[PDB]
């Protein structure tokens, strides 16, 4: 078995109008060998603004978290930025 | 139960030291993460026999479950002790975790080094080029002064005292070389799998009289790993320190206005205050503060809150900007800043003019290694030479930096969260620095 790490990302929108269902769909549409999307929720952060909090499991020697964050962020119309909420080993 | 103070812990060790099992065991028996999946496998374990089951079995199934990606809870893991609410991190092997261990949220107050008692295993774990030593080195450089050592798999060695002692001496040498003082480190013999000395004292080693450690007020002793965690010394919270809130995002809500978001590293944010956004110099009043669902009358260190302000366009302030009290050491940009850099293992040699990207808190800017001030002895800080011509893996030196874009940073000594940075290059972290002086 290969070494893995479970990661939770924080995907922020542009405002309180950004289609949240569209954001996660585009995120989940991202396919990478060694990447597995998991649970996800919309968490309020203040002023009616909700962020995307999704989990995923990745294979260290295959998936790059940096490149992944860059890929997600290409969704200019929905994504403002990304951050690592937390991460652990497996 | 009772009220508890917060503390962060990071568990490091070789890939087979059994640290995921040790860590998993604590969260399991002392916390509440993914309990649903747990209750699913505890009832299913009735198959294995008549009902009995090893905790490690359930943990094993939970791992496979997460790999499928059907678990609920996220990566933020916590667990309690007779005194502490602990947010733990089972140090990941993934290389992108390095930056996160330096610029991420909540720096550990103590690191637990898990070591396999196995013959060949032990040696392989303490390699000078292993990831374990790198995590230890980073923890040390970043200021994690407390440490716990756990010699796991004591069962595989039949709990032989002599083997335990040799392990302790070699491990003490190993950590000493990193910069840790062994006399302050509790060496706990356990078995992540069988649970010996995890939460209850073992009965497989009559010779074992418990661990102990010297502290500023005397010597503290114990038997279990849990006790060692509970013995972690209370860290100093920068509540009374000036406000520092690095910005993560900025919004514009109709009928509300501009609302930046970020984490309060130090100080307190309240409505009514007059803050300043560095390095821009924007000053405004804090209309209010929200976090999660409610309103907050104030945000303390560690909170990721959102606040509203008027007369400030969202095109004036941005991610990476620092917020603080306009009338209490307020945030400012810098012409440059001097830092202590620790070059990690990597295919290269650094020299003046090198201008990599540096990740300092929420800031992501390329800075120039303008001058190589001096090379120094890592552990003592003593100067070895003036103006070295280059630096290589393992080297520790004082470097003068010059940010290419407007940037705000702090001296680690005053604002830890903004005085430690990661140097990005070669698809990895080639270096870690600590700010020693800033030219504001
Ligand atoms: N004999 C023995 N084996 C253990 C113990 N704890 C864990 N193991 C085994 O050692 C291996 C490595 O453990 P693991 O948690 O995956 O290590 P990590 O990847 O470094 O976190 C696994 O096959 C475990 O079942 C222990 O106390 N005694």
């Amino acid at each position: 078995p290969a070494a893995k790490s479970i990661v939770t990302l924080d995907v922020k929108p542009w405002d309180d109008e950004t289609n949240l269902e569209e954001m996660v769909a585009n995120v989940k549409a991202i396919e990478m060998e060694g990447l597995t999307w998991g649970a996800h929720q919309f968490i309020p952060i203040g002023f009616g603004i909700k962020k995307l909090q999704i989990n995923c499991v990745v294979e260290d020697d295959k998936v790059s978290l940096d490149d992944l964050q860059q890929s997600i962020e290409e969704d200019e119309d929905h994504v403002q930025s990304t951050d690592i909420a937390a991460m652990q080993a497996l | 139960g009772k009220e508890k103070s917060h503390i962060n812990v990071v568990v490091i060790g070789h890939v087979d030291s059994g640290k995921s099992t040790t860590t998993g065991h604590l969260i399991y028996k002392c916390g509440g993460i993914d309990k649903r999946t747990i209750e699913k496998f505890e009832k299913e374990a009735a198959e294995l026999g008549k009902g009995s089951f090893k905790y490690a079995w359930v943990l094993d199934k939970l791992k496979a479950e997460r790999e499928r990606g059907i678990t609920i809870d996220i990566a933020l893991w916590k667990f309690e002790t007779p005194k502490y609410q602990v947010t733990v991190i089972d140090a990941p092997g993934h290389r992108d975790f390095i930056k996160n261990m330096i610029t991420g949220t909540s720096q550990a107050d103590c690191a637990i080094l898990i070591i396999a008692g196995g013959v060949g295993e032990f040696e392989a774990g303490i390699s000078k080029d292993g990831q374990t030593r790198e995590h230890a080195l980073l923890a040390f450089t970043l200021g994690v002064r407390q440490l716990i050592v756990a010699v796991n798999k004591m069962d595989s060695v039949k709990w032989d005292e002599s083997r335990f002692q040799e392990i302790v001496k070699e491990t003490s040498n190993f950590i000493k070389k990193v910069g840790y003082n062994p006399k302050t480190v509790p060496f706990v013999p356990i078995s992540g799998w069988n649970g010996d000395n995890m939460i209850e004292a073992t009965t497989n080693a009559p010779w074992y009289k418990g661990w102990e450690k010297e502290t500023k007020a005397g010597v503290v002793k114990g038997k279990t790993l849990l006790e060692a965690i509970d013995a972690i010394e209370q860290p100093s919270r920068p509540t009374d320190k000036p406000l520092r809130l690095p910005l993560q995002d900025v919004y514009k809500i109709g009928g509300i206005g501009t609302v930046p978001v970020g984490r309060v590293e130090t100080g307190v944010i309240k409505p009514g205050m007059v803050v300043t956004f560095a390095p821009a110099g924007v000053t405004t009043e804090v209309k209010s503060v929200e976090m999660h669902h409610e309103q907050l009358e104030q945000g303390v260190p560690g909170d990721n809150v959102g606040f509203n302000v008027k007369n400030v366009s969202v095109k004036e302030i941005r991610r990476g900007n620092v917020c603080g009290d306009a009338k209490n050491d307020p945030p400012k940009g810098c012409a440059s800043f001097n830092a202590t850099v620790i070059v990690l293992n990597h295919p290269g040699q650094i020299s003046a003019g090198y201008s990599p990207v540096l990740d300092c808190h929420t800031a992501h800017i390329a800075c120039r290694f303008d001058e190589l001030l001096e090379k120094n002895d890592r552990r003592s800080g003593k100067k070895l030479e003036d103006h070295p011509k280059f630096l290589k893996s393992g080297d520790a030196a004082l470097v003068k930096f010059v940010p290419s874009k407007p940037m705000c940073v702090e001296a680690f000594s005053e604002y830890p969260p903004l005085g430690r940075f990661a140097v990005r290059d070669m698809r990895q972290t080639v270096a870690v620095g600590v700010i020693k002086s800033v030219d504001k």
